[PDB]
Protein backbone atom coordinates (compact mmCIF):
# COMPACT_ATOMS: atom_id res chain seq x y z
CA UNK A 1 0.00 0.00 0.00
CA UNK A 2 1.65 3.56 -1.33
CA UNK A 3 3.09 5.19 2.06
CA UNK A 4 5.37 7.21 -0.38
CA UNK A 5 4.29 10.57 -1.86
CA UNK A 6 4.42 10.24 -5.18
CA UNK A 7 2.97 12.01 -8.60
CA UNK A 8 3.12 8.78 -9.94
CA UNK A 9 -0.70 8.12 -11.10
CA UNK A 10 -0.83 5.07 -9.63
CA UNK A 11 -4.59 5.90 -8.99
CA UNK A 12 -6.84 4.93 -11.45
CA UNK A 13 -10.64 5.55 -10.39
CA UNK A 14 -13.53 3.31 -12.37
CA UNK A 15 -16.67 5.05 -12.72
CA UNK A 16 -19.27 2.33 -11.89
CA UNK A 17 -22.93 3.47 -11.99
CA UNK A 18 -34.66 15.32 -18.84
CA UNK A 19 -34.27 18.65 -17.06
CA UNK A 20 -34.40 16.85 -13.27
CA UNK A 21 -31.66 17.40 -10.69
CA UNK A 22 -31.13 14.27 -8.43
CA UNK A 23 -29.36 15.66 -5.49
CA UNK A 24 -29.63 15.18 -1.01
CA UNK A 25 -27.58 12.12 -2.14
CA UNK A 26 -26.82 9.79 0.91
CA UNK A 27 -24.46 6.51 0.82
CA UNK A 28 -23.42 4.23 3.85
CA UNK A 29 -21.46 1.49 3.32
CA UNK A 30 -21.31 -1.61 6.62
CA UNK A 31 -19.62 -4.65 6.30
CA UNK A 32 -20.72 -5.52 2.86
CA UNK A 33 -24.29 -3.29 2.44
CA UNK A 34 -25.11 -0.04 1.74
CA UNK A 35 -27.68 2.44 2.18
CA UNK A 36 -28.27 5.33 0.11
CA UNK A 37 -31.02 8.42 -0.61
CA UNK A 38 -31.25 11.08 -3.38
CA UNK A 39 -34.18 13.51 -4.21
CA UNK A 40 -35.54 13.70 -7.58
CA UNK A 41 -36.19 17.49 -8.34
CA UNK A 42 -38.23 19.03 -11.54
CA UNK A 43 -35.25 21.39 -12.61
CA UNK A 44 -33.09 23.21 -10.36
CA UNK A 45 -31.04 21.45 -7.86
CA UNK A 46 -32.00 23.85 -5.16
CA UNK A 47 -35.86 25.11 -5.55
CA UNK A 48 -36.92 22.65 -8.70
CA UNK A 49 -40.04 20.88 -7.74
CA UNK A 50 -39.57 17.55 -5.83
CA UNK A 51 -40.50 14.65 -7.35
CA UNK A 52 -39.48 11.62 -5.10
CA UNK A 53 -37.64 10.55 -2.45
CA UNK A 54 -35.81 7.79 -2.07
CA UNK A 55 -34.13 5.35 0.22
CA UNK A 56 -32.65 2.20 0.06
CA UNK A 57 -30.64 -0.90 0.65
CA UNK A 58 -28.34 -2.76 -0.96
CA UNK A 59 -25.05 -5.13 -1.44
CA UNK A 60 -21.90 -4.03 -2.32
CA UNK A 61 -20.39 -6.97 -4.75
CA UNK A 62 -17.06 -8.10 -6.34
CA UNK A 63 -18.16 -10.02 -9.28
CA UNK A 64 -14.73 -11.37 -11.32
CA UNK A 65 -13.24 -8.70 -12.27
CA UNK A 66 -12.57 -7.75 -8.47
CA UNK A 67 -14.47 -4.42 -9.09
CA UNK A 68 -17.19 -4.10 -6.13
CA UNK A 69 -20.66 -2.60 -7.43
CA UNK A 70 -24.09 -1.59 -6.47
CA UNK A 71 -26.51 -4.24 -6.16
CA UNK A 72 -29.82 -1.85 -4.81
CA UNK A 73 -31.69 -4.72 -2.77
CA UNK A 74 -35.26 -3.19 -1.02
CA UNK A 75 -36.51 0.48 -2.19
CA UNK A 76 -38.62 2.92 -0.38
CA UNK A 77 -40.93 5.74 -1.63
CA UNK A 78 -42.28 8.08 1.20
CA UNK A 79 -45.76 8.98 0.43
CA UNK A 80 -45.22 12.99 -0.01
CA UNK A 81 -40.91 13.51 -1.01
CA UNK A 82 -41.30 17.34 0.06
CA UNK A 83 -41.55 16.47 3.90
CA UNK A 84 -38.34 14.22 4.42
CA UNK A 85 -35.19 15.47 5.05
CA UNK A 86 -31.09 15.28 6.37
CA UNK A 87 -31.70 11.46 6.35
CA UNK A 88 -28.49 9.10 7.97
CA UNK A 89 -27.69 5.73 8.32
CA UNK A 90 -26.46 3.39 10.50
CA UNK A 91 -26.76 -0.20 9.54
CA UNK A 92 -27.24 -3.10 12.29
CA UNK A 93 -28.00 -6.85 12.34
CA UNK A 94 -29.50 -7.19 9.10
CA UNK A 95 -30.53 -3.76 8.92
CA UNK A 96 -29.91 -0.30 7.99
CA UNK A 97 -31.62 2.29 10.17
CA UNK A 98 -32.32 5.80 8.48
CA UNK A 99 -32.77 8.24 10.26
CA UNK A 100 -34.77 11.06 8.66
CA UNK A 101 -36.19 14.27 9.58
CA UNK A 102 -40.28 15.22 9.23
CA UNK A 103 -41.21 19.01 7.79
CA UNK A 104 -44.04 20.86 7.17
CA UNK A 105 -42.39 23.80 6.61
CA UNK A 106 -39.26 23.07 4.34
CA UNK A 107 -35.61 22.63 5.22
CA UNK A 108 -35.27 23.28 8.83
CA UNK A 109 -32.17 24.52 8.95
CA UNK A 110 -33.29 27.09 6.96
CA UNK A 111 -36.26 27.71 8.79
CA UNK A 112 -35.57 26.15 12.20
CA UNK A 113 -37.71 28.77 14.07
CA UNK A 114 -40.89 27.40 12.73
CA UNK A 115 -40.11 23.24 12.62
CA UNK A 116 -42.04 20.92 14.68
CA UNK A 117 -38.93 19.21 16.39
CA UNK A 118 -40.50 16.17 14.34
CA UNK A 119 -38.65 12.59 13.31
CA UNK A 120 -38.92 9.17 11.95
CA UNK A 121 -36.76 6.46 11.22
CA UNK A 122 -37.26 3.43 8.47
CA UNK A 123 -35.30 0.25 9.12
CA UNK A 124 -34.59 -1.33 5.45
CA UNK A 125 -33.97 -4.98 5.61
CA UNK A 126 -30.64 -5.21 3.03
CA UNK A 127 -31.71 -9.31 2.14
CA UNK A 128 -35.39 -8.69 2.46
CA UNK A 129 -42.51 -6.03 6.92
CA UNK A 130 -39.52 -7.58 7.76
CA UNK A 131 -38.29 -5.57 4.22
CA UNK A 132 -39.94 -2.47 5.44
CA UNK A 133 -40.80 -0.30 9.11
CA UNK A 134 -41.91 3.06 9.43
CA UNK A 135 -41.21 4.37 13.04
CA UNK A 136 -42.28 8.39 14.36
CA UNK A 137 -39.93 8.93 17.15
CA UNK A 138 -42.03 9.81 20.48
CA UNK A 139 -39.58 10.30 22.60
CA UNK A 140 -36.14 12.11 22.10
CA UNK A 141 -33.99 13.55 25.02
CA UNK A 142 -31.82 16.35 24.21
CA UNK A 143 -31.00 18.23 27.44
CA UNK A 144 -31.07 22.11 26.75
CA UNK A 145 -31.41 21.70 22.84
CA UNK A 146 -34.67 23.22 22.02
CA UNK A 147 -34.61 20.59 19.38
CA UNK A 148 -32.40 18.30 17.81
CA UNK A 149 -32.20 16.52 14.12
CA UNK A 150 -29.75 14.38 12.36
CA UNK A 151 -26.68 15.91 10.26
CA UNK A 152 -24.80 13.82 7.79
CA UNK A 153 -25.02 10.40 6.14
CA UNK A 154 -24.21 7.57 8.07
CA UNK A 155 -23.16 6.96 11.67
CA UNK A 156 -22.00 3.28 13.34
CA UNK A 157 -23.30 0.63 16.06
CA UNK A 158 -21.87 -0.30 19.25
CA UNK A 159 -23.25 -3.74 20.44
CA UNK A 160 -27.23 -2.38 20.74
CA UNK A 161 -26.85 1.15 19.86
CA UNK A 162 -26.84 3.23 17.46
CA UNK A 163 -25.20 6.27 17.06
CA UNK A 164 -25.78 9.37 14.15
CA UNK A 165 -24.76 12.04 13.16
CA UNK A 166 -27.21 14.71 14.38
CA UNK A 167 -27.26 18.80 15.23
CA UNK A 168 -28.64 20.22 18.15
CA UNK A 169 -30.06 23.97 18.25
CA UNK A 170 -29.54 26.43 21.45
CA UNK A 171 -30.96 29.69 21.25
CA UNK A 172 -28.17 31.70 22.05
CA UNK A 173 -30.17 33.42 24.53
CA UNK A 174 -28.90 30.45 26.50
CA UNK A 175 -25.60 29.62 24.51
CA UNK A 176 -22.13 29.95 26.59
CA UNK A 177 -18.96 30.78 25.30
CA UNK A 178 -15.91 33.11 26.48
CA UNK A 179 -14.97 35.53 23.32
CA UNK A 180 -11.26 35.26 24.59
CA UNK A 181 -11.20 31.77 23.20
CA UNK A 182 -11.93 32.65 19.65
CA UNK A 183 -8.20 32.37 18.36
CA UNK A 184 -7.64 35.79 16.04
CA UNK A 185 -4.09 36.50 17.54
CA UNK A 186 -2.31 36.12 14.05
CA UNK A 187 -5.62 37.85 12.58
CA UNK A 188 -5.34 41.09 11.45
CA UNK A 189 -8.92 41.96 10.89
CA UNK A 190 -10.74 39.45 12.66
CA UNK A 191 -13.05 40.31 15.45
CA UNK A 192 -13.62 38.26 18.89
CA UNK A 193 -17.59 38.18 18.79
CA UNK A 194 -16.37 36.08 15.48
CA UNK A 195 -16.81 33.15 16.56
CA UNK A 196 -19.59 33.12 18.23
CA UNK A 197 -21.65 34.91 15.52
CA UNK A 198 -20.62 32.47 13.55
CA UNK A 199 -22.20 29.62 15.40
CA UNK A 200 -25.39 30.55 13.68
CA UNK A 201 -26.69 31.22 10.19
CA UNK A 202 -27.38 35.02 10.68
CA UNK A 203 -24.83 36.79 13.00
CA UNK A 204 -28.11 37.46 14.96
CA UNK A 205 -29.67 33.74 14.51
CA UNK A 206 -32.32 32.95 16.81
CA UNK A 207 -30.62 29.24 17.51
CA UNK A 208 -26.75 28.33 16.54
CA UNK A 209 -26.08 24.62 15.31
CA UNK A 210 -24.38 22.38 17.40
CA UNK A 211 -22.77 19.49 16.34
CA UNK A 212 -23.23 15.73 18.37
CA UNK A 213 -24.44 12.28 18.18
CA UNK A 214 -27.92 11.07 18.39
CA UNK A 215 -27.81 8.03 20.47
CA UNK A 216 -30.11 4.58 19.86
CA UNK A 217 -30.51 2.17 21.80
CA UNK A 218 -31.81 -0.81 20.13
CA UNK A 219 -31.49 -2.99 24.16
CA UNK A 220 -34.33 -0.99 24.84
CA UNK A 221 -37.42 3.49 21.44
CA UNK A 222 -35.80 7.06 22.75
CA UNK A 223 -33.25 9.13 21.25
CA UNK A 224 -30.67 10.98 22.81
CA UNK A 225 -29.07 13.99 21.89
CA UNK A 226 -25.05 14.02 23.03
CA UNK A 227 -23.23 17.37 21.92
CA UNK A 228 -19.82 16.91 20.42
CA UNK A 229 -17.21 18.05 22.88
CA UNK A 230 -16.59 22.53 22.29
CA UNK A 231 -13.27 22.15 21.25
CA UNK A 232 -12.54 23.30 17.79
CA UNK A 233 -16.05 24.28 17.79
CA UNK A 234 -17.52 25.27 14.59
CA UNK A 235 -21.17 25.72 13.67
CA UNK A 236 -23.65 22.50 13.13
CA UNK A 237 -22.31 20.97 10.14
CA UNK A 238 -23.53 17.70 7.87
CA UNK A 239 -20.90 15.28 9.66
CA UNK A 240 -20.15 11.33 10.12
CA UNK A 241 -19.05 9.19 12.39
CA UNK A 242 -17.74 5.76 10.71
CA UNK A 243 -15.68 2.89 12.16
CA UNK A 244 -12.27 1.98 10.67
CA UNK A 245 -9.61 0.02 11.76
CA UNK A 246 -11.09 -1.01 15.03
CA UNK A 247 -11.68 2.59 16.62
CA UNK A 248 -14.27 5.02 15.00
CA UNK A 249 -12.59 8.40 13.38
CA UNK A 250 -15.06 11.59 12.84
CA UNK A 251 -15.37 14.08 10.31
CA UNK A 252 -17.38 17.55 10.58
CA UNK A 253 -17.96 19.41 7.31
CA UNK A 254 -15.76 23.03 7.31
CA UNK A 255 -18.99 25.00 6.64
CA UNK A 256 -17.73 28.54 8.22
CA UNK A 257 -14.22 30.06 8.90
CA UNK A 258 -12.39 27.30 9.95
CA UNK A 259 -11.80 25.87 6.29
CA UNK A 260 -9.00 23.52 6.97
CA UNK A 261 -10.37 19.66 7.26
CA UNK A 262 -12.18 18.72 10.21
CA UNK A 263 -11.44 14.80 11.03
CA UNK A 264 -10.23 12.48 13.67
CA UNK A 265 -9.99 9.58 16.07
CA UNK A 266 -13.22 9.59 18.68
CA UNK A 267 -11.17 9.66 22.27
CA UNK A 268 -14.63 9.13 23.79
CA UNK A 269 -18.25 8.77 22.00
CA UNK A 270 -20.25 9.99 24.82
CA UNK A 271 -19.51 12.72 25.82
CA UNK A 272 -18.50 13.31 22.20
CA UNK A 273 -14.61 14.08 22.46
CA UNK A 274 -12.42 14.13 18.73
CA UNK A 275 -8.82 14.79 18.44
CA UNK A 276 -9.29 16.60 15.65
CA UNK A 277 -5.97 16.14 13.30
CA UNK A 278 -3.98 19.09 12.82
CA UNK A 279 -3.95 18.96 9.18
CA UNK A 280 -2.97 21.93 6.88
CA UNK A 281 -3.17 20.63 3.13
CA UNK A 282 -6.98 19.72 3.08
CA UNK A 283 -9.95 22.58 2.60
CA UNK A 284 -13.09 23.15 0.96
CA UNK A 285 -14.18 25.59 -1.47
CA UNK A 286 -15.95 28.80 0.26
CA UNK A 287 -17.04 32.07 -0.75
CA UNK A 288 -15.77 35.57 -0.65
CA UNK A 289 -15.86 36.24 3.27
CA UNK A 290 -14.79 32.39 3.86
CA UNK A 291 -13.02 30.99 1.14
CA UNK A 292 -10.03 28.23 0.44
CA UNK A 293 -7.66 27.86 3.22
CA UNK A 294 -9.20 30.68 5.25
CA UNK A 295 -7.93 29.94 9.02
CA UNK A 296 -8.83 33.53 10.39
CA UNK A 297 -12.28 34.01 12.75
CA UNK A 298 -15.00 35.33 10.05
CA UNK A 299 -18.67 35.76 10.53
CA UNK A 300 -20.15 33.41 7.54
CA UNK A 301 -21.83 30.06 7.13
CA UNK A 302 -20.61 28.73 3.46
CA UNK A 303 -18.74 25.76 2.21
CA UNK A 304 -19.23 21.84 0.94
CA UNK A 305 -19.27 18.13 2.47
CA UNK A 306 -16.40 16.24 1.59
CA UNK A 307 -15.43 13.90 3.82
CA UNK A 308 -12.91 11.19 3.66
CA UNK A 309 -11.85 7.86 5.03
CA UNK A 310 -9.10 7.21 7.72
CA UNK A 311 -6.94 3.90 5.47
CA UNK A 312 -4.74 3.38 7.97
CA UNK A 313 -4.30 4.51 11.04
CA UNK A 314 -0.73 3.42 11.84
CA UNK A 315 0.21 6.58 10.00
CA UNK A 316 -2.94 8.51 9.80
CA UNK A 317 -3.40 8.05 6.04
CA UNK A 318 -6.91 8.97 4.71
CA UNK A 319 -8.62 9.33 1.28
CA UNK A 320 -11.35 10.92 -0.19
CA UNK A 321 -12.85 13.53 -3.29
CA UNK A 322 -11.49 16.79 -2.89
CA UNK A 323 -13.25 19.75 -5.21
CA UNK A 324 -9.86 21.60 -5.76
CA UNK A 325 -11.31 24.82 -6.65
CA UNK A 326 -11.34 28.53 -4.32
CA UNK A 327 -15.01 29.54 -4.43
CA UNK A 328 -16.40 27.30 -6.76
CA UNK A 329 -17.90 23.78 -7.22
CA UNK A 330 -15.48 22.36 -9.41
CA UNK A 331 -13.14 19.99 -9.89
CA UNK A 332 -13.64 16.99 -7.95
CA UNK A 333 -9.96 15.18 -7.42
CA UNK A 334 -9.78 11.82 -5.43
CA UNK A 335 -6.92 12.90 -2.88
CA UNK A 336 -4.94 10.33 -0.99
CA UNK A 337 -2.63 12.45 2.25
CA UNK A 338 -1.89 12.99 5.44
CA UNK A 339 -2.06 15.86 8.11
CA UNK A 340 0.80 17.90 6.14
CA UNK A 341 0.59 16.30 2.42
CA UNK A 342 -0.95 14.75 -0.23
CA UNK A 343 0.86 11.60 -1.34
CA UNK A 344 -0.70 10.78 -5.11
CA UNK A 345 -4.42 12.71 -6.13
CA UNK A 346 -6.45 11.92 -9.18
CA UNK A 347 -8.57 14.01 -10.84
CA UNK A 348 -11.77 12.26 -11.53
CA UNK A 349 -12.76 14.97 -14.01
CA UNK A 350 -12.01 17.52 -16.18
CA UNK A 351 -10.72 20.91 -14.55
CA UNK A 352 -13.91 22.56 -15.44
CA UNK A 353 -16.77 19.93 -14.16
CA UNK A 354 -18.79 20.87 -11.61
CA UNK A 355 -19.12 18.78 -8.53
CA UNK A 356 -19.99 19.64 -5.25
CA UNK A 357 -20.94 17.02 -2.24
CA UNK A 358 -18.55 14.01 -2.26
CA UNK A 359 -18.79 11.19 0.50
CA UNK A 360 -16.11 8.36 0.91
CA UNK A 361 -16.65 4.98 2.71
CA UNK A 362 -14.24 2.31 2.31
CA UNK A 363 -13.49 -1.73 2.56
CA UNK A 364 -11.85 -4.72 1.69
CA UNK A 365 -12.62 -6.66 -1.14
CA UNK A 366 -11.31 -9.65 -1.62
CA UNK A 367 -8.28 -8.77 0.92
CA UNK A 368 -7.28 -5.52 -0.97
CA UNK A 369 -8.52 -1.70 -0.14
CA UNK A 370 -10.88 -0.29 -2.16
CA UNK A 371 -12.93 3.33 -1.86
CA UNK A 372 -15.73 3.90 -3.20
CA UNK A 373 -16.84 7.87 -3.42
CA UNK A 374 -20.32 8.92 -4.21
CA UNK A 375 -19.99 12.63 -5.73
CA UNK A 376 -22.39 15.04 -7.35
CA UNK A 377 -20.71 15.57 -10.47
CA UNK A 378 -21.97 16.98 -14.08
CA UNK A 379 -21.04 18.68 -17.16
CA UNK A 380 -22.54 22.38 -18.90
CA UNK A 381 -24.19 20.93 -21.59
CA UNK A 382 -25.38 18.15 -19.43
CA UNK A 383 -29.21 17.12 -19.48
CA UNK A 384 -29.92 15.45 -16.64
CA UNK A 385 -27.67 16.24 -13.53
CA UNK A 386 -27.12 13.21 -11.17
CA UNK A 387 -24.46 11.47 -8.44
CA UNK A 388 -21.84 9.38 -9.52
CA UNK A 389 -20.54 6.58 -8.07
CA UNK A 390 -16.96 5.94 -8.06
CA UNK A 391 -14.99 2.76 -6.74
CA UNK A 392 -10.76 2.97 -6.21
CA UNK A 393 -8.41 0.69 -5.61
CA UNK A 394 -5.82 2.04 -3.25
CA UNK A 395 -2.08 0.91 -4.93
CA UNK A 396 -0.17 -1.93 -3.50
CA UNK A 397 3.05 -0.59 -4.92
CA UNK A 398 4.66 3.32 -5.36
CA UNK A 399 4.73 2.32 -8.51
CA UNK A 400 2.79 3.44 -12.02
CA UNK B 1 -15.17 31.19 -20.44
CA UNK B 2 -13.22 33.16 -17.85
CA UNK B 3 -15.22 36.35 -18.33
CA UNK B 4 -13.57 39.76 -17.24
CA UNK B 5 -13.35 40.15 -13.64
CA UNK B 6 -15.54 43.20 -12.34
CA UNK B 7 -14.40 45.56 -10.14
CA UNK B 8 -16.64 46.94 -7.47
CA UNK B 9 -15.64 50.65 -7.54
CA UNK B 10 -16.97 54.04 -8.28
CA UNK B 11 -14.59 54.43 -10.81
CA UNK B 12 -15.72 51.77 -13.17
CA UNK B 13 -16.90 52.90 -16.44
CA UNK B 14 -18.30 49.86 -17.02
CA UNK B 15 -21.24 50.88 -14.41
CA UNK B 16 -23.20 52.83 -17.14
CA UNK B 17 -25.78 55.50 -15.38
CA UNK B 18 -29.55 54.67 -16.80
CA UNK B 19 -28.43 50.91 -17.29
CA UNK B 20 -25.67 49.79 -15.38
CA UNK B 21 -22.72 46.99 -16.03
CA UNK B 22 -25.36 44.49 -18.20
CA UNK B 23 -23.27 41.45 -19.04
CA UNK B 24 -24.25 38.03 -21.35
CA UNK B 25 -22.32 35.09 -19.10
CA UNK B 26 -23.21 31.46 -20.77
CA UNK B 27 -23.93 28.87 -18.60
CA UNK B 28 -19.82 27.16 -17.80
CA UNK B 29 -18.56 30.46 -17.55
CA UNK B 30 -17.05 32.20 -14.69
CA UNK B 31 -16.79 36.21 -13.48
CA UNK B 32 -14.61 37.43 -10.48
CA UNK B 33 -16.42 40.89 -8.73
CA UNK B 34 -13.61 42.38 -6.70
CA UNK B 35 -13.42 45.15 -4.35
CA UNK B 36 -9.82 46.55 -4.37
CA UNK B 37 -7.57 47.71 -1.82
CA UNK B 38 -7.08 50.90 -1.09
CA UNK B 39 -11.19 52.99 0.32
CA UNK B 40 -14.66 52.36 -0.91
CA UNK B 41 -16.95 50.17 1.92
CA UNK B 42 -20.20 47.87 0.27
CA UNK B 43 -22.00 45.09 1.07
CA UNK B 44 -23.29 43.26 -2.37
CA UNK B 45 -26.50 41.31 -2.73
CA UNK B 46 -27.27 39.17 -5.55
CA UNK B 47 -31.30 40.71 -5.44
CA UNK B 48 -34.17 39.87 -7.29
CA UNK B 49 -35.18 42.57 -10.16
CA UNK B 50 -38.00 44.79 -8.24
CA UNK B 51 -34.86 45.00 -5.28
CA UNK B 52 -33.08 46.04 -8.56
CA UNK B 53 -35.44 48.41 -9.81
CA UNK B 54 -36.46 49.99 -6.62
CA UNK B 55 -32.72 49.77 -4.87
CA UNK B 56 -34.00 47.75 -2.12
CA UNK B 57 -32.20 45.03 0.14
CA UNK B 58 -34.75 43.31 3.09
CA UNK B 59 -33.69 41.66 6.25
CA UNK B 60 -33.49 38.49 5.10
CA UNK B 61 -31.25 39.56 2.03
CA UNK B 62 -27.41 38.20 3.08
CA UNK B 63 -24.34 39.22 1.00
CA UNK B 64 -22.26 38.19 -1.45
CA UNK B 65 -19.48 40.65 -0.86
CA UNK B 66 -18.29 42.09 2.16
CA UNK B 67 -15.95 45.12 1.12
CA UNK B 68 -14.80 46.25 4.46
CA UNK B 69 -10.99 45.26 4.06
CA UNK B 70 -9.05 48.73 3.42
CA UNK B 71 -5.94 46.35 2.52
CA UNK B 72 -7.23 42.98 1.77
CA UNK B 73 -8.22 42.57 -2.24
CA UNK B 74 -11.93 40.91 -1.37
CA UNK B 75 -12.96 39.04 -4.06
CA UNK B 76 -16.01 36.73 -4.89
CA UNK B 77 -16.07 34.00 -7.99
CA UNK B 78 -19.55 32.65 -9.64
CA UNK B 79 -19.18 30.12 -12.02
CA UNK B 80 -22.69 29.33 -13.52
CA UNK B 81 -24.13 26.52 -13.15
CA UNK B 82 -26.33 24.65 -10.67
CA UNK B 83 -23.90 23.55 -8.00
CA UNK B 84 -22.76 26.20 -5.47
CA UNK B 85 -21.03 26.22 -2.05
CA UNK B 86 -23.94 29.12 -1.44
CA UNK B 87 -26.13 26.86 1.13
CA UNK B 88 -29.15 29.00 0.02
CA UNK B 89 -30.13 27.09 -2.86
CA UNK B 90 -28.87 29.75 -5.21
CA UNK B 91 -27.92 29.07 -8.96
CA UNK B 92 -27.61 30.14 -12.56
CA UNK B 93 -29.65 28.84 -15.27
CA UNK B 94 -30.27 29.91 -19.05
CA UNK B 95 -32.52 32.71 -20.17
CA UNK B 96 -32.85 33.94 -17.18
CA UNK B 97 -31.38 37.11 -15.65
CA UNK B 98 -30.21 37.78 -12.07
CA UNK B 99 -29.47 41.43 -10.14
CA UNK B 100 -26.62 41.76 -8.05
CA UNK B 101 -26.58 45.58 -6.07
CA UNK B 102 -25.51 47.45 -2.67
CA UNK B 103 -27.78 49.95 -1.37
CA UNK B 104 -24.62 50.98 0.26
CA UNK B 105 -23.43 54.75 0.33
CA UNK B 106 -19.84 53.66 0.24
CA UNK B 107 -18.54 55.40 3.39
CA UNK B 108 -18.15 53.01 6.42
CA UNK B 109 -20.86 54.87 7.93
CA UNK B 110 -24.06 53.74 5.65
CA UNK B 111 -22.69 50.49 4.49
CA UNK B 112 -25.55 48.54 6.10
CA UNK B 113 -27.90 51.44 4.39
CA UNK B 114 -30.61 49.18 3.13
CA UNK B 115 -32.12 51.41 0.80
CA UNK B 116 -30.94 53.99 -1.76
CA UNK B 117 -26.68 53.88 -1.49
CA UNK B 118 -25.18 53.99 -4.94
CA UNK B 119 -27.51 51.38 -6.93
CA UNK B 120 -29.77 54.69 -7.16
CA UNK B 121 -27.65 57.47 -7.70
CA UNK B 122 -24.33 55.90 -9.15
CA UNK B 123 -25.73 52.77 -11.20
CA UNK B 124 -23.98 50.37 -9.08
CA UNK B 125 -25.60 47.38 -10.27
CA UNK B 126 -25.00 44.19 -12.38
CA UNK B 127 -27.35 42.86 -14.70
CA UNK B 128 -26.33 39.23 -15.60
CA UNK B 129 -27.99 38.12 -19.41
CA UNK B 130 -27.38 34.27 -18.41
CA UNK B 131 -27.47 31.89 -21.82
Amino acid sequence: ICLQKTTSTILKPRLISEGVCITDPLLAVDNGFFAYSHLEKIGSCTRGIAKQRIIGVGEVLDRGDKVPSMFMTNVWTPPNPSTIHHCSSTYHEDFYYTLCAVSHVGDPILNSTSWTESLSLIRLAVRPDYNQKYIAITKVERGKYDKVMPYGPSGIKQGDTLYFPAVGFLPRTEFQYNDSNCPIIHCKYSKAENCRLSMGVNSKSHYILRSGLLKYNLSLIILQFIEIADNRLTIGSPSKIYNSLGQPVFYQASYSWDTMIKLGDVDTVDPLRVQWRNNSVISRPGQSQCPRFNVCPEVCWEGTYNDAFLIDRLNWVSAGVYLNSNQTAENPVFAVFKDNEILYQVPLAEDDTNAQKTITDCFLLENVIWCISLVEIYDTGDSVIRPKLFAVKIPAQCSE
Amino acid sequence: IVLEPIYWNSSNSKFLPGQGLVLYPQIGDKLDIICPKVYEYYKVYMVDKDQADRCTIKKENTPLLNCAKPDQDIKFTIKFQEFSPNLWGLEFQKNKDYYIISTSNGSLEGLDNQEGGVCQTRAMKILMKVG
